[PDB]
């Protein structure tokens, strides 16, 4: 028999903007390749204990920096690199796996962390640019946000966005929000959300946050802007993954983003 | 952290 075997790229985007300079964008991105096999391996491999190598190829590898490939498991060419798994270690460790956690029906190993190469904020998906008009008694918040395609292998929507922004200086009232958001009073904090965001969304994927605040012990200090959001479908670093050699198929290959340190300063 | 967020498998 054919062993289903499953594959997973996970991207995380970390972005620093500085009011409306690109050149001062901070960018950094990182990702896990995972690997998922079926329980049945247990099984499979207690049938076979010269399996049919587990080799595979990762395509547009050169868009990695900082590449640590698992130990245990890899790691003793210009744009693709290849990977011969080491079976003994694997079947041992998916066999201690299958012990402790009985009644899993799959079970997911980390083949390789990495780095990609980002340059500036053409690799980031949000283009942000925030600022703050903070008067004694007053504070205008603009937040300018455009969807970039550029920075995505394929064109996908951005999922579940926040944008969380602290408001300094004695918040007593806000007037002038558009679209709507929510005011956390505990917290003294500001949070947008949008479900969605892409081409096909409101406006091109390009937008305004807009807020005005009364003050009663101000003037307000700008704070950094956080945001969220993930999303389906594509990667940043534009890799995919194949199998070489017989023996297994790849059921299912899961890419994805998300953003993890996210942020814009006045 | 499960990338495939439930069974890849079925
Ligand atoms: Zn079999
Ligand atoms: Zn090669
Ligand atoms: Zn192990
Ligand atoms: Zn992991
Ligand atoms: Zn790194
Ligand atoms: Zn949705």
């Amino acid at each position: 028999d054919t062993l289903p075997v499953a594959a997973a790229f996970t991207e995380t985007v970390n972005a620093y903007f500085k009011g409306a300079d690109p050149s001062k964008c901070i960018v950094k991105i990182t990702g896990e390749m995972v690997l998922s096999f079926p329980a049945g391996i247990t099984r499979h491999f207690a049938n076979n204990p010269s399996p049919a190598a587990l080799t595979f190829r990762v395509i547009n590898f050169s868009r990695l920096e900082h590449v640590l490939p698992n130990p245990q498991l890899l790691c003793c060419d210009a744009n693709t690199k290849e990977f011969w798994v080491n079976m003994p270690n694997l079947m041992t460790h998916l066999k201690k796996v299958s012990e402790q956690k009985p009644q899993a029906t799959y079970y997911n190993v980390d083949m390789l962390k990495y780095q990609v190469s980002a340059q500036g904020i053409q690799s980031t998906p949000l283009n942000l640019a925030v600022n703050w008009r903070c008067e004694p008694s007053s504070t205008d918040l603009r937040i300018d946000y455009k969807y970039n395609t550029d920075a995505m292998t394929t064109a996908v929507a951005l999922n579940n966005v926040q944008f969380l922004v602290p408001i300094d200086g004695g918040v007593t009232k806000l007037q002038a929000v558009l679209p709507p958001a929510v005011w956390n009073a505990e917290q003294q904090r500001i949070l947008w959300k949008i479900p969605d965001i892409s081409q096909k969304s409101e406006n091109g994927g390009v937008g305004s946050l807009l807020a005005r605040f009364q003050l009663s012990e101000g003037p307000s200090k700008p704070s950094p802007l956080v945001v969220q959001f993930t999303s389906e479908g594509s990667t940043l670093s534009g890799c995919d993954i194949e199998l070489v050699g017989a023996g297994y198929r790849f059921s299912l290959i899961k890419k994805r983003f998300a953003a993890g340190k996210y942020l814009a300063d006045n | 952290y499960d990338p495939f967020g439930g069974d890849p498998f079925k």
